[PDB]
C-alpha cells in the first residue's frame, strides 16, 4: 500500500532521542565509561568529593553485573553493578600512609530503554520538578507595600535565607525561627558604612534603614561574637569556634551548597560573578542592593514568577540517585565518626573503618520504597515511553495535595514547547503529573529548552537555537505555520509572541520562529491526528487512554497517522532493527540470525509470549525471511503492538455513526460479531500465580500430588510433584499446585473422629492448602517455575521451604463490557454484539464493524474523529493510508477530493457490473434533497456523489432490508481495546473470610472481599426510610457474628432471616471506652441496664 | 433549605435561669427550654427567659443533646469528658445514634408510628372470641 | 441522524460579522494612539467588542439553522434537548471566542477559528489555560462531593 | 498477639504501653517495700503517671512514646477512639457487606424500568445460600454440603442449576448502587433478569438519577435478605416506584438523549 | 488518574 | 412493575405502614408455610417452571396479593402478641 | 515483633491488621455444616441400642472430650474388655449398613 | 516538662 | 417523590441534606460578593 | 429480651472498674516464645480473660460443652467460648493513684 503524506511544513530537525531524559542523566551520574582521572565533578564523583576527606577519597570503579538482565528478572534479583572505591588512610604525626579498595555495595544499573530491575520488577524513576536554587523576590503577602528577598540553596544543603523590612525601618534577616537585623552580619563581612554610603545609598531613603548606632560601630570580631548571642543561647562565644559555626552556616562549601544551576541563577539575576557555590560577602552585597533596587522601581528589575519555567528546575534520575547516595555516604561517614576513635588509633585499615550498610540501605530504599520509583508501565511500548517522560511535582522535596492549589497546576505561558498542555491525569494529580514535550530537552542545569529557528529581517534561516524559559521572553517569536516562500516570510502580517503573548508583527520585527507544532505537545498528544479540531478536554483523554491500549494479536497501525508512529516504536526499542547492511541467514519464531558486510554472525533471540507487569503479553514477531538483504535502519522483527514498525494500538474498523436501538445509548458501543470471527481486538493475557511451602511449628508444608479427600478426577492434570502440567486447560477451582499443611495442632474434633472410622480411617495429619484457580480466572497453563531450599543458586526468605509459580495464559476476545477508545477521547464499553445480518450495510453488501452514537460528538466537541472517519473512508476504498500532521493536516478540500476519487471505486464499478441505482437509494436521495444535502434536479448518479463527498453514504438496515432514511456517515476509524476489561472487574460474594480484629468481611485468595458500604450509602438507605435493609448492611452482612452465622444457617434451612444480634462495631466501642475508664451502660426504658454482650461479660 | 436553617435556629441562650437548674448564658435547645417552661408553668414557678440564637451548621451540630452523634464530629475526647462528668443519658432520637448501635433507625419502617402495626387473617379474627 | 464535518454549518454572516469586528477594532486602536483612551479603557472596549460579536455570531448560526436547515443534526440534538448547548454549537460552527489567561484575566485577542476550521497551534495553547482551570475545578468538585451533604446531615439527621 | 508468615509476630501497640505501665507499677511497689528515698519514689511515681497518660492518651502531654527502631508514636486508646482513622472516623468509611458484588455496566434498552440484567455467574454467588436450599428442594442435590461441593467448580455446574437459580430470584429484587451516592436515588432496587456475560445491564432511564454513563462506570449490587428488607426494597426503593425528584418534585425518570431525539 | 476514566 | 401498588398505597396512612404490614404478613406465610393464606386456589400466585405452573415461592408477592383483596385486617393493638402466635400455631401447625 | 496499625500502601487509609483474617472462628458455612454434622450423627447413632452407641461416644471422645480405652468403657458397663470391642465393632458395622442404605453421612468430608 | 531534667536536677541538689 | 402528603416516618432531614448537597457538586469553586459553593457555605 | 432505648456515659469508680475485670494483670509478659502461650498473670493470661480454645481449658482436662461455667482446678481457666477474649475486661492495681489525663489536659 502507499501512504499519502500531507502538510506544507518541513521540520528543520528530527525528534531528539525520546529516552534521552532518563539515559543521559544516569550516564553523567555514573560516569562508568569515563576513566577515574578524567572524571568531572558531578553525581557520584560529587558525593564522594563532598563526603571526603573525613581517611581520604581517591577514586572509584563500577564492575560488571553479577547476573544478566533476564536472569535478574527471573530470580528476583536487582540488576546492578558492584561499586569499588579506592581510598587512603591519613595517619597524622604517625607518618604512615596506607590505602585500601573498599566494596561499598552495589549500585542498580539502568537498561538500554531507561528502566531498572529492582528485585525482579521493572521500575522507573520519575523525574521530579521543583524550585531551582537561587535568589528570588516573593513579595511579602502580609504587607502589600514591599518585597521579600530569598536565598535558597540545595534542598539538604544549607539554610533558608529571607530578607524583609519591618515598620522599624531596619532590614531583617531570617534564619530558622528567629529574625535579626542583617546590619550586624554586614560588619562581619568586612563592610563599613563608608562602602555602604556611596554604593548602597543611591536608592532613595533605602540606606539609613540598615544604619544602626550601636552595632555598626563595632569591630568585625565584636559583631561576629555578637551574632552568636542571636544564633544559639547558652553557648560560650569561643571566638575561634565562632569561626567554625559561621563558616559552616555560610562560608563552608561542605555544609552549605548552593546549586550549580542556582549559582547560574545568581550570576544571571544579580549580574555578578561567583568564585564558587558558596555565599561567602560576594553575594550579600549585590543581593541587598538588588533588593533595594527592585524596591526603588528601577529599570530591568523584575519580581520573580514562581511558576515560570525559568525558575522551575527538573531533577532527573541521576539527581535523585545522587541525592540518596549522598545521604547514605553521609551516614557512612557518621559511622566513621564513632569508628575512628574506639579501639586502636595507631593501627587499622580503611577497610576496618568503613561500614557500607548505610549506603546499601539508602540506595535500596530509594529504589524499593521511594515515591518516584514505581512499577514500569509495560502495557505497550508507548506507555513505557511516557512513564519515562513523566514529570512529577510530588515525592520527597516537593508538593503534596493541599500543598498544591490552582496556581501550581495551571499551564504556564512558558510551558510552550516545554511541558504538554494537554496530557495530565483527570484526578487529584492533575497538573502535578505532566509529560515532557516532544522536542523538549534537559540540560545539566535542569531546565527544559525548546528549539527555535532564527530569522534575519524578512529572511528565515535554518539555524536552530535552544533557549530556556527566561531566554525565550527576550525575543519576538513568530509561529511555524506563517506563510514561507523558500527561506523568506511571504506575509505582511506575521503572527508572533512576546513574553508569551499573541503579538501580531511585521517580518522585519520578527526575530525567531517556531520549528514545528509538534514541539508544543507530548508524545502521546502528538499521536492524535486532526488534533486542532479536538477540544483540549477530550484530547487529554485520548493522550491518556493511548497508554491504556492492550496489544492485539492482529494489531494494525492506524489508517490515519500523525507521522510519529514509526519513530515511537523505534525509540521505545520494542522492535529489532538492522544494525548494519547485510543479509539474514536464519529465521524462525525464537530467533533471527544475521550476517553483515563485516562477516559478523549475530543471533538475536526473540522474546516470545512474555508477561509484563500489567499482565499483557509482550511478543516479538519476525518480519523478515531467510536470505533477505537488510540495510542499516531496516526492521527485522516487530515488537508488541507494532505493525511494520509503525505503532499498532488497535484495529481500524468500519464505523457507522448513528443511533442503534439504544444499544449505543450514553457512549455505549455496538459491534459486529465479525470482529470476533477474525480475532480483531483479541489480546493475550498472562496471569502469574504463586504458592509457598513454609515450615510451621505444627510441621512442614508439603507440596505434593497427594491431597486428602481428592479423587483422581481433580488430580488428573497434576504431575508427580503435584504441579499442574504445561498446556493444561484450567477452569476456576482446578488445582494449579497441590499442597498439604498440618491441621489444628494435630487435634481432630471428636465428632469427626468417629465418622472418619465409619469410612475406614480417612483421618490424617494434614489438610489441603493447595492453590486452585480463583473464580472468573483461568486459561491454558504456559510456564511453571519451581524453586527449593537446599538446591543450588536458590535461596528465599526465612521460613519458607519452597516456592512454585504457574504462568497461565488466556486469549481474550472482545466481549460485552470491554472498553474501547479512539485517540480523540471518545470512549465506551461494548453493550451489544450483533450478528452480521443485523448490522447496517453498504449497497455492495459489506457490513459495518462498529456503530458509534452521534450524540457523543456535539457536547464533547472533538471533531478530529469525524475527519478521521472521512479520510478513513477515502483510504478504505482507495486502499491507501495517510499521514496528517498536527495543525498541518489534510484540508477539507483535499479530503473531499480523495472522497471523490474513492467514489469511483465505490459507485463506479456498479455500472460496469450491470447495476443502476436502487429504488431505495432513490427514496433516500429524495429525503436527502428535502433535507438539503443534495442539489435538486441533478442525476442520482451525481446526488450520491454529493452525499459521498460529505462523507455520508446510503446504509441499509440489515434487519428490515429497508434504507435508513437520510444518509449516514461511515468510514475507517482506528479504535483501541483498553486494559480495563470486564473479566478482571467482576466480583461477587455470598460469604467469605472476616477480619481478625474488626470482624468485617475480608478478601480471600479464592473469595471476594465484599463491597464496602460507605456513609453516603447509609444516607441513601435512611432517606429511603428502609430501616431493616440498612440494619442488615450494619449487622448480618457486616461484623455481627451470631447473626451472620444464624442468618446463613436460616437461609440454608429455608427459614427466614433472624433478628440481628448487636454488631461488634458497638461492642468493641463499649470496651474501648471501658478501657478508657468510662462506664458506658445500655439502659432500658426504665433505666435498668441491659446486657448487649449476650452474657459472657458478667462476673460470677 | 428551610429545614436546615431551622436547624440553625435550634438553639437559644438563657438570660434568666428562672426556677430551674440552669445558669446564666447557657446554650440550650429551644425545644428543651420550652419543655422546661412547659413543666414549670404547669407548676406556677417563674418562667425562663431565653434569647433566640443563630449559629451555623457546624456549630449547631457540634453542640447537641446527643453525645453519640457529637462524638463522631469533632474533638471527641472533649465531647466524651463532658458527657461523662454529667453522665449524659442519650435517648436515641436521631438516625446517627441508631446506626452507631445498629438498632433500627427512628424513621421509615423504623418509626414508632408504623412499627408496632399488626396483621391478622380473618380466620384468627374469630379466634379471639374463642380464646376469651 | 448522524454527524459529518459538513453538519457543522458556518453561517456566511460570520465573515461579515468578523470583518466589521476588525474595522471597529482599528477605531479602538487609533483612539488609543491619540490618547483618547487609557490602557484599561481600550482593553475593556476590545473585550466588549468581541463579546458583542460572539453573541451576534451565535445568533447567526442558530438563525441559519432555523431558516435553511431545520432538520440539521446538530441543531436538532440541541433544540430537542437531546445533546449540546448553544455555546458548544457555537464553538463548532461560529467562532470559539475569548480564552482566559492563566492569571484569570481575559486574553485580548480571541480565537477566530471554529472547531471545524480548526485551531491555530497558538490559539490551542491559549485555550489550554482555561482547559486546565476547568479540569482542576471539576477534579476538586469530585474530590470531595458530599462535604456539604455531610455538614448538612450532621444538623438535619434527626 | 498473632503470628504471621515466617516466625514473626504482629501485635497491637497497646500491649507495649500496658507493659511499660506494669513494669513501672511493679518497680514502684518494690521500691516502696524497700523503703527507698522519697527522691526515687517520686521519680517512679512520676514515670508511672506519664505511663498511664501515654496508655490513655499518647503524646498529648510531653513527648510521644515510640518503640526503638521507628519514630512512629504508639497508637493509644484516645487515638483508637478517634482521630487517626478512628472508631467514629472508621464508621464514616463504612463496613464491608457479605452479600454484595460489583461489575461493569452496559446499557439495558430491552429492560423494563423495574428490571436489571444480572450476570448468571455473579447472581449464583450472590444468591448461593438460597440456591443450595433450592437444590435440596429439587432433585439436584441430596444435601447442603453436596450442592455446595457441586458449585465449587465451573465445569461441575449442571444446566439444571440455572433453572433453580431462576426460582431463587423469582419475585426477589437486588440493589444497584453507583458511587458517589449523592442523593437517595443513587441506590435503586430492580428485579434481576439473569443474563449471559460479565456485565450488569442497566435501564437507560435510571442513568440520570444514578449519574451513570457507559464509558466504563461500574456499579455495586446488594442482596436484601430479610422478607422485611426485601419488602422495603420492593415498595420504597423500587426503581419504577420513584419517578419524581424528591428534591424538585419534577420527574427524574424521563426521556433523554436518543429517546428525545427520535420522538 | 480519576475524573471519568482518560486516567 | 407490581400490580395495584397505588391501591396498596391507598390502603394505608403511611407507605412504611404498608411495608411493615406486607413484611410481617410474609413472615406469617413463611413460618406457617402458606396454608394460612386467604387466597383461593385460582387466586394463588403462580410461577412458570419447565414442568409447569407452580406456587410462587415469593412470600412478599403473596402478602401483597392477599392485602389487595382486603381480606386481611391490620392496625395497632388488635390483639396481644403471644395469644396470636399460639392461636396461629394451633390453627396451622 | 511487627506492629499492627502500621500504614499499608502510600496512604494512611489502611492499617496492617486490617488485612489479617480470622482462622479461629468458624465461618458461617463451617458452623452450619458442623451443626448439621452433629445433628445427622446423633440422628442415626441414637437409633440403635443405646449401649453400643455409648461405647462409640465414650471411646471416640464424643463426651468428656477424651478417648477412652476399651478397659475404661468395659469398666463403665461391666462387661469384658473384649466384649466392648465386639459390640463396638458390631455397632460400627451397623452404622456402615445404615450409611450405605440412607446415604446421609457420605457427604461430610 | 522533660522529667529527665527534673529528676537530674533533684539529683544535682544532693 | 410522589404527589401527595408526605408519609409519616419520612427521613426528611436526610432527604433535605441530599437534595441540597447533590447539585452542590455543580457549583463553581472559583470566582466582592462570594459566588457558588463558597457563598453557599458562607450562608 | 428488653431492647436498649438509652445509652449512658458516666465515670468509673475503682469499685466499678474492678467490678468489670476478671482478674488483675500482675506481670509485663505477653506470651512465651517457646510454647506460644500466655504467661501466668500476664496480658494474655487465659486465667483472666478466658479460654483460647472453645469449651476447653488450658491444661486440657475438660474438652466438652457439657462442662460450661465449670472452672478448672488445675489451670484455673473457665470452660466456655473463646469469643469471651474479645469481651472480658482485665485490670491493673496501682501503687500510687494516677490522674486520668482526659480530665487533666
Ligand atoms: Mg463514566
Ligand atoms: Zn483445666
Amino acid at each position: 500500500m502507499e501512504i499519502k503524506r500531507f502538510g506544507r511544513i518541513r521540520e528543520v530537525i528530527p525528534l531528539p532521542p525520546l529516552t534521552e531524559i532518563q539515559v543521559e542523566s544516569y550516564r553523567r551520574a555514573l560516569q562508568a565509561d569515563v576513566p577515574p582521572e578524567k572524571r568531572e565533578n558531578v553525581g557520584i564523583q560529587a558525593a564522594f568529593r563532598e563526603t571526603f576527606p573525613i581517611l581520604d577519597f581517591l577514586e572509584y570503579r563500577l564492575g560488571e553485573p553479577p547476573f544478566p538482565q533476564d536472569e535478574c528478572r527471573e530470580k528476583d534479583l536487582t540488576y546492578q553493578a558492584p561499586l569499588y572505591a579506592r581510598l587512603q588512610l591519613i595517619h597524622k604525626d604517625t607518618g604512615l600512609i596506607k590505602e585500601d579498595e573498599v566494596f561499598l555495595g552495589h549500585i542498580p544499573l539502568m537498561t538500554e530503554d531507561g528502566s531498572f530491575i529492582i528485585n525482579g520488577a521493572d521500575r522507573v524513576i520519575v523525574s521530579q520538578i521543583h524550585r531551582s536554587p537561587g535568589v528570588y523576590f516573593t513579595p511579602d503577602p502580609a504587607r502589600p507595600g514591599r518585597y521579600i528577598a530569598s536565598i535558597i540553596p540545595l534542598p539538604k544543603r544549607g539554610p533558608w535565607i529571607d530578607l524583609e523590612v519591618e515598620p522599624n525601618g531596619v532590614v531583617s534577616m531570617k534564619v530558622n525561627k528567629r529574625k535579626f537585623p542583617l546590619v550586624l552580619l554586614l560588619r562581619v563581612l568586612g563592610y563599613d558604612q563608608e562602602t555602604l554610603a556611596r554604593e548602597l545609598g543611591a536608592y532613595g531613603e533605602l540606606v539609613q534603614g540598615l544604619m544602626d548606632e550601636s552595632v555598626f560601630a563595632m569591630r568585625p570580631e565584636e559583631a561576629l561574637i555578637r551574632l552568636f548571642t542571636l544564633l544559639r543561647p547558652g553557648d560560650p562565644p569561643k571566638r575561634d569556634k565562632a569561626v567554625a559555626y559561621v563558616y559552616g552556616l555560610i562560608a563552608d562549601p561542605r555544609r552549605y551548597d548552593l546549586g550549580e544551576a542556582g549559582r547560574y541563577k545568581a550570576e544571571e539575576k544579580l549580574g555578578i560573578r561567583l568564585s564558587g557555590r558558596t555565599l561567602a560577602d560576594e553575594v550579600f552585597l549585590p543581593t541587598l542592593r538588588y533588593l533595594f533596587a527592585l524596591t526603588a522601581g528601577v529599570p530591568g528589575h523584575e519580581v520573580d514568577d514562581i511558576d515560570h519555567l525559568g525558575n522551575r528546575r527538573i531533577r532527573t534520575v541521576g539527581e535523585l540517585m545522587t541525592d540518596q547516595f549522598r545521604v547514605g555516604l553521609a551516614r557512612l561517614a557518621r559511622g566513621v565518626r564513632e569508628r575512628m576513635l574506639m579501639g586502636s588509633e595507631d593501627s587499622l585499615t580503611p577497610a576496618k573503618l568503613v561500614n557500607s550498610r548505610p549506603l546499601e540501605a539508602a540506595i535500596r530504599e530509594f529504589f524499593s520504597r521511594s515515591q518516584l520509583s514505581q512499577f514500569k508501565d509495560e502495557t505497550n511500548p508507548l506507555s513505557s515511553l511516557r512513564h519515562k517522560r513523566r514529570i512529577s511535582a510530588l515525592g520527597p522535596g516537593g508538593l503534596t495535595r493541599e500543598r498544591a492549589g490552582f496556581d501550581v497546576r495551571d499551564v504556564h505561558r512558558t510551558h510552550y514547547g516545554r511541558i504538554c498542555p494537554v496530557e495530565t491525569p483527570e484526578g487529584a494529580n492533575i497538573g502535578l503529573i505532566t509529560s515532557l514535550a516532544a522536542y523538549a530537552r534537559v540540560d545539566e542545569l535542569g531546565f527544559i529548552r525548546t528549539p527555535y529557528r532564527r530569522v534575519v529581517g524578512g529572511v528565515v534561516t535554518d539555524e536552530v537555537v535552544y533557549m530556556t524559559a527566561t531566554e525565550e521572553d527576550r525575543y519576538t517569536i513568530a509561529q511555524a505555520n506563517t506563510p514561507l516562500e523558500g527561506n523568506r516570510i511571504a506575509a505582511e502580517r506575521v503572527v508572533a509572541r512576546r513574553k508569551g503573548e499573541p503579538v501580531i508583527v511585521s517580518p522585519e520585527e520578527v526575530e525567531f520562529m517556531d520549528v514545528s507544532p509538534k514541539q508544543v505537545f507530548s508524545v502521546n498528544t502528538n499521536l492524535i491526528p486532526f488534533l486542532e479540531h479536538d477540544d483540549a478536554n477530550r484530547a487529554l483523554m485520548g493522550s491518556n487512554m493511548q497508554t491504556q491500549a492492550v496489544p492485539l494479536i492482529r494489531a494494525q497501525a492506524p489508517v490515519v497517522m500523525t507521522g510519529l508512529e514509526e519513530r515511537v516504536v523505534r525509540d521505545s526499542l520494542a522492535a529489532l532493527y538492522a544494525e548494519e547492511d547485510g543479509e539474514v541467514a536464519k529465521v524462525d519464531g525464537n530467533r533471527i540470525v544475521v550476517r553483515y558486510e563485516d562477516g559478523r554472525l549475530v543471533e538475536y533471540p526473540l522474546r516470545r509470549f512474555y508477561r509484563s507487569n500489567q499482565g499483557t503479553a509482550l511478543d516479538q514477531r519476525p518480519r523478515v525471511v531467510v536470505g533477505q538483504r537488510v540495510r542499516k535502519g531496516d526492521l527485522l522483527a516487530d515488537g508488541p503492538a507494532s505493525e511494520n514498525g509503525f505503532l499498532a494500538l488497535g484495529q481500524n474498523v468500519l464505523v457507522a455513526i448513528m443511533p442503534f436501538d439504544g444499544y449505543n445509548f450514553e457512549d455505549a458501543i455496538v459491534i459486529s460479531e465479525e470482529l470476533l470471527k477474525r480475532d480483531f481486538y483479541t489480546s493475550i493475557h498472562i496471569e502469574r500465580y504463586e504458592i509457598e511451602a513454609r515450615d510451621t511449628k505444627l510441621g512442614p508444608e508439603r507440596i505434593t500430588r497427594d491431597i486428602p479427600h481428592l479423587s483422581e478426577a481433580a488430580l488428573r492434570d497434576l504431575d508427580e510433584e503435584g504441579v499442574v502440567r504445561i498446556g493444561a486447560e484450567v477452569k476456576p477451582g482446578d488445582i494449579l499446585v497441590g499442597r498439604t499443611s498440618f491441621k489444628g495442632e494435630s487435634e481432630p474434633t471428636p465428632e469427626e473422629r468417629l465418622l472418619r472410622s465409619i469410612f475406614g480411617e480417612k483421618a490424617r495429619d494434614v489438610k489441603d492448602t493447595s492453590l486452585r484457580v480463583p473464580p472468573g480466572e483461568g486459561g491454558i497453563v504456559v510456564r511453571t517455575v519451581r524453586l527449593r531450599r537446599g538446591d543450588p543458586g536458590v535461596e528465599l526468605k526465612p521460613g519458607v521451604r519452597e516456592v512454585v509459580r504457574v504462568y497461565v495464559a488466556q486469549k481474550r476476545k472482545l466481549q460485552v463490557g470491554d472498553k474501547l477508545a479512539n485517540r480523540h477521547g471518545n470512549k465506551g464499553v461494548v453493550a451489544k454484539i450483533l450478528p452480521v445480518e443485523d448490522m447496517p450495510h453498504l449497497p455492495d453488501g459489506t457490513p459495518v464493524d462498529v456503530i458509534l452514537n452521534p450524540l457523543g460528538v456535539p457536547s464533547r466537541m472533538n471533531l478530529g474523529q469525524i475527519l478521521e472517519t472521512h479520510l478513513g473512508l477515502a483510504g478504505y476504498f482507495l486502499g491507501q493510508r495517510y499521514i496528517s500532521p498536527i495543525f498541518d493536516g489534510a484540508k477539507e478540500p483535499e479530503i473531499k477530493e480523495l472522497l471523490a476519487q474513492a467514489f469511483e471505486v465505490y459507485f463506479g464499478k456498479r455500472k460496469g457490473e450491470g447495476f443502476g441505482v436502487d429504488k431505495r437509494e432513490v427514496e433516500v436521495l429524495r429525503r436527502a434533497e428535502k433535507l438539503g444535502l443534495v442539489t435538486p434536479g441533478k442525476t442520482p448518479e451525481e446526488q450520491l456523489k454529493e452525499l459521498f463527498l460529505q462523507g455520508k453514504v446510503v446504509l441499509y438496515d440489515g434487519r428490515t432490508g429497508e434504507p435508513i432514511e437520510g444518509p449516514i456517515v461511515v468510514g475507517q476509524m482506528f479504535i483501541m481495546k483498553l486494559y480495563h476489561m470486564v473479566e478482571d472487574k467482576m466480583h461477587a460474594r455470598s460469604t467469605g473470610p472476616y477480619s481478625l480484629i474488626t470482624q468485617q468481611p475480608l478478601g480471600g485468595k479464592a473469595q471476594f472481599g465484599g463491597q464496602r458500604f460507605g456513609e453516603m450509602e447509609v444516607w441513601a438507605l435512611e432517606a429511603y426510610g428502609a430501616a431493616h435493609t440498612l440494619q442488615e448492611m450494619l449487622t448480618l452482612k457486616s461484623d455481627d457474628i451470631e447473626g451472620r452465622n444464624a442468618a446463613y444457617e436460616a437461609i440454608i434451612k429455608g427459614e427466614d432471616v433472624p433478628e440481628p444480634s448487636v454488631p461488634e462495631s458497638f461492642r468493641v466501642l463499649v470496651k474501648e471506652l471501658q478501657a478508657l475508664a468510662l462506664d458506658v451502660q445500655t439502659l432500658d426504658e426504665k433505666d435498668n441496664p441491659v446486657d448487649i454482650f449476650e452474657g459472657l461479660a458478667s462476673k460470677r | 433549605i428551610e429545614i436546615v436553617v431551622r436547624q440553625m435556629m435550634k438553639y437559644v441562650e438563657v438570660t434568666d435561669p428562672g426556677d430551674s437548674r440552669l445558669l446564666e448564658g447557657q446554650v440550650l435547645e429551644k425545644w428543651d427550654v420550652e419543655a422546661l417552661n412547659e413543666r414549670l408553668i404547669a407548676e406556677g414557678k417563674t418562667p425562663v427567659a431565653w434569647k433566640p440564637l443563630l449559629m451555623g451548621v457546624t456549630k449547631s451540630a457540634l453542640s447537641t443533646k446527643s453525645w453519640l452523634s457529637a462524638a463522631s464530629f469533632q474533638n471527641t475526647t472533649h465531647v466524651l469528658t463532658e458527657a461523662a462528668i454529667a453522665g449524659k443519658k442519650d435517648e436515641l432520637i436521631g438516625l446517627k445514634e441508631n446506626v452507631i448501635l445498629g438498632r433500627l433507625i427512628p424513621a421509615g419502617t423504623g418509626s414508632d408510628f408504623v412499627r408496632f402495626t399488626q396483621v391478622v387473617d380473618q380466620k384468627t379474627l374469630k379466634a379471639i372470641e374463642e380464646a376469651r | 441522524i448522524t454527524i459529518g464535518i459538513d453538519d457543522a454549518v458556518i453561517p456566511e454572516e460570520k465573515k461579515q460579522y468578523l470583518e466589521e469586528a476588525d474595522r471597529k477594532l482599528l477605531q479602538i486602536e487609533q483612539a488609543y494612539e491619540m490618547g483618547f483612551l487609557t490602557d484599561r479603557e481600550r482593553y475593556d472596549q476590545i473585550l466588549q467588542l468581541w463579546t458583542e460579536t460572539t453573541e451576534k455570531v451565535t445568533q447567526a448560526v442558530f438563525k441559519n439553522f432555523e431558516e435553511n436547515y431545520p432538520f440539521n443534526p446538530l441543531y436538532v440534538m440541541a433544540q430537542s434537548g437531546a445533546r449540546g448547548n448553544p455555546q458548544q454549537i457555537r464553538q463548532l460552527c461560529g467562532l470559539r471566542g475569548l480564552m482566559q489567561k492563566p492569571s484569570g484575566e481575559t486574553f485580548e485577542v480571541p480565537v477566530r477559528s471554529s472547531f471545524r476550521e480548526g485551531l491555530t497551534v497558538l490559539e490551542y495553547f491559549i485555550s489550554s489555560h482555561g482547559a486546565r482551570k476547568g479540569g482542576a475545578d471539576t477534579a476538586l468538585r469530585t474530590a470531595d462531593s458530599g462535604y456539604l451533604t455531610r455538614k448538612l446531615v450532621d444538623v438535619t439527621h434527626e | 498477639m498473632v503470628q504471621v508468615d515466617g516466625g514473626r509476630f504482629a501485635t497491637s501497640d497497646l500491649n507495649d504501653l500496658y507493659r511499660r505501665l506494669i513494669n513501672r507499677n511493679n518497680r514502684l511497689k518494690k521500691l516502696l517495700a524497700q523503703g527507698a528515698p522519697e527522691i526515687i519514689i517520686r521519680n517512679e511515681k512520676r514515670m508511672l503517671q506519664e505511663a498511664v497518660d501515654a496508655l490513655l492518651d499518647n503524646g498529648r502531654r510531653g513527648a510521644p512514646v515510640t518503640n526503638p527502631g521507628s519514630d512512629r508514636p504508639l497508637r493509644s486508646l484516645t487515638d483508637i477512639l478517634s482521630g487517626k482513622q478512628g472508631r467514629f472516623r472508621q464508621n464514616l468509611l463504612g463496613k464491608r457487606v457479605d452479600y454484595s458484588g460489583r461489575s461493569v455496566i452496559v446499557v439495558g434498552p430491552q429492560l423494563k424500568l423495574h428490571q436489571c440484567g444480572l450476570p448468571k455467574r455473579m447472581a449464583l454467588e450472590l444468591f448461593k445460600p438460597f440456591l443450595l436450599k433450592k437444590m435440596e428442594e429439587k432433585g439436584i442435590a441430596p444435601n447442603v454440603k453436596a450442592a455446595r461441593r457441586m458449585l465449587e467448580r465451573q465445569r461441575d455446574i449442571k444446566d439444571e442449576v440455572w433453572d433453580a437459580l431462576e426460582e431463587v430470584i423469582h419475585g426477589k429484587v437486588v440493589l444497584l448502587n453507583r458511587a458517589p451516592t449523592l442523593h437517595r436515588l443513587g441506590i435503586q432496587a430492580f428485579q434481576p433478569v439473569l443474563v449471559e456475560g460479565q456485565s450488569i445491564q442497566l435501564h437507560p432511564l435510571v442513568c440520570e438519577a444514578f449519574n451513570a454513563d457507559f464509558d466504563g462506570d461500574q456499579m455495586a449490587v446488594h442482596v436484601p435478605l430479610s422478607s422485611f428488607a426485601q419488602a422495603e426494597a420492593r415498595i420504597q426503593m423500587l426503581s419504577a416506584h420513584n419517578l419524581l425528584s424528591p428534591a424538585s418534585g419534577e420527574p427524574l425518570a424521563k426521556p433523554s438523549r436518543d429517546i428525545i431525539l427520535g420522538l | 488518574a480519576x475524573x471519568x476514566x482518560x486516567g | 412493575a407490581e400490580p395495584g401498588i397505588d391501591k396498596l398505597f391507598g390502603m394505608v396512612d403511611s407507605k412504611y405502614r404498608l411495608t411493615v404490614v406486607v413484611a410481617k404478613r410474609a413472615q406469617q406465610l413463611l413460618r406457617h408455610g402458606f396454608k394460612n393464606t386467604v387466597l383461593e386456589p385460582e387466586e394463588r400466585p403462580k410461577m412458570q417452571t419447565l414442568e409447569g405452573l407452580f406456587d410462587d415461592p415469593n412470600a412478599v408477592t403473596w402478602a401483597m396479593k392477599e392485602l389487595l383483596t382486603g381480606r386481611l385486617v391490620f392496625g395497632e393493638n388488635l390483639v396481644p402478641e403471644d395469644r396470636l402466635q399460639k392461636e396461629m400455631e394451633r390453627l396451622y401447625p | 515483633p511487627v506492629s499492627l496499625e502500621t500504614p499499608i500502601g502510600d496512604e494512611k487509609d489502611s492499617f496492617y491488621g486490617d488485612f489479617i483474617p480470622d482462622e479461629h472462628l468458624p465461618s458461617p458455612v463451617d458452623a452450619a455444616t458442623q451443626s448439621l454434622l452433629s445433628e445427622e450423627l446423633e440422628k442415626a447413632l441414637s437409633k440403635l441400642s443405646e449401649r453400643e452407641a455409648m461405647v462409640l461416644k465414650l471411646r471416640k471422645g464424643l463426651i468428656d472430650g477424651r478417648e477412652h480405652t476399651l478397659e475404661e468403657v468395659g469398666a463403665f458397663f461391666g462387661v469384658t474388655r473384649e466384649r466392648i470391642r465386639q459390640i463396638e465393632n458390631k455397632a460400627l458395622r451397623k452404622l456402615k449398613y445404615h450409611e450405605s442404605r440412607t446415604r446421609k453421612l457420605r457427604d461430610f468430608l | 516538662s522533660d522529667p529527665v531534667r527534673q529528676y537530674l536536677h533533684e539529683i544535682g541538689q544532693v | 417523590s410522589m404527589a401527595r402528603p408526605v408519609s409519616i416516618g419520612e427521613a426528611v432531614g436526610i432527604v433535605a441534606a441530599q437534595s441540597i448537597g447533590e447539585p452542590g457538586t455543580q457549583l463553581t469553586m472559583r470566582t466582592d460578593i462570594t459566588q457558588g459553593l463558597p457563598r453557599v457555605i458562607e450562608l | 429480651k428488653k431492647e436498649v432505648r438509652k445509652v449512658r456515659i458516666a465515670l468509673a469508680s475503682p469499685e466499678k472498674i474492678r467490678s468489670w475485670s476478671y482478674g488483675e494483670v500482675e506481670k509485663p509478659e505477653t506470651i512465651n516464645y517457646r510454647t506460644l502461650k500466655p504467661e501466668r498473670d500476664g496480658l494474655f493470661d487465659e486465667r483472666i480473660f478466658g479460654p483460647i480454645k472453645d469449651y476447653e481449658c488450658a491444661c486440657g482436662k475438660y474438652k466438652r460443652q457439657r462442662f460450661e461455667g465449670k472452672v478448672c482446678e488445675r489451670c484455673g481457666v473457665e470452660v466456655t467460648k473463646s469469643i469471651v477474649r474479645r469481651y472480658r475486661m482485665g485490670h491493673i492495681e496501682l501503687a500510687t493513684p494516677a490522674a486520668h489525663i482526659w480530665f487533666v489536659k
